[PDB]
């Protein structure tokens, strides 16, 4: 909405350019490290999200090996990083949170 | 009988043939390698293993035949 | 101070020369075995 928060964001695709997993084909939430609530917001994904993650992990892994990188315009796009995780994540989160809210009285 | 009938019926292929399309086979290259279709949501893993074998003509199809039978082939279902 | 001076030059070249023959090799051996991953190709099918 606004020219500085334009720059924030502007900033941000910046930074994720700069990280490079993109580079190696991965999105945001392939890069993340699996904790327990990780592990399980993997675990409740669908099936098609999990074969995608699998393959896309599955990718960089072999151009890490390889120590290559993908060609430019197979990039992960800052604007269509899709944040698959985010909804299990918070969910599981939640849920914790809940366990050990009840877990204190 | 037979030869009377392929006379009867399957003469009608000549007048004139083949001349300008000779088509011999090439021989096929045999390369050592790898093919793996990973699919976890299959009950059972199916593998074949193969090296270049001779072909028809040769004389030594029979001794290798003589040692896939030793080896031979096996079924959950068999007796033995 | 120093009576090995002359040996230890002597094996030192032994060693570099070695190393020169024995480098490239190991190398190549690592380099043949590696090849297998080093060219494969990966392939994702997932369904309709």
């Amino acid at each position: 909405v606004s020219a500085s928060s334009r720059w924030l964001e502007g900033i941000r695709k910046w930074y994720y350019n700069a990280a490079g997993f993109n580079k190696l084909g991965l999105m945001r939430d392939d890069t993340i490290h699996e904790n327990d609530d990780v592990k399980e917001a993997i675990r409740r994904l669908p099936e098609n999200l999990y074969d995608d993650r699998v393959f896309r992990i599955k990718r960089a892994l072999d151009l890490s090996m390889r120590q290559q990188i993908l060609p430019k315009e197979q990039w992960t796009k800052y604007e269509e990083d899709k944040s698959y995780l985010e909804p299990y994540l918070k969910e599981v989160i939640r849920e914790r949170k809940e366990r050990e809210e009840w877990a204190k009285k | 009988q037979l030869l009377d009938l392929a006379q009867k019926h399957f003469s009608g292929l000549s007048g004139t043939y083949d001349e300008d399309a000779v088509p011999t086979l090439s021989p096929c290259r045999f390369t050592g390698s790898q093919i793996c279709h990973r699919e976890d949501g299959l009950p059972l893993a199916h593998v074949a293993i193969a090296v270049e074998g001779p072909g028809w003509a040769h004389p030594d199809n029979v001794a290798l035949q003589v040692a896939n039978a030793i080896i031979g082939h096996y079924d959950c279902t068999y007796g033995g | 101070a120093e009576p090995e001076h002359d040996h230890r030059k002597r094996m030192g070249l032994k060693m570099l020369l070695m190393m020169g023959l024995l480098l490239p090799l190991v190398y190549a051996m690592k380099r043949h075995k590696w090849s297998v991953l080093k060219s494969r190709k990966l392939a994702y099918r997932p369904p309709k």
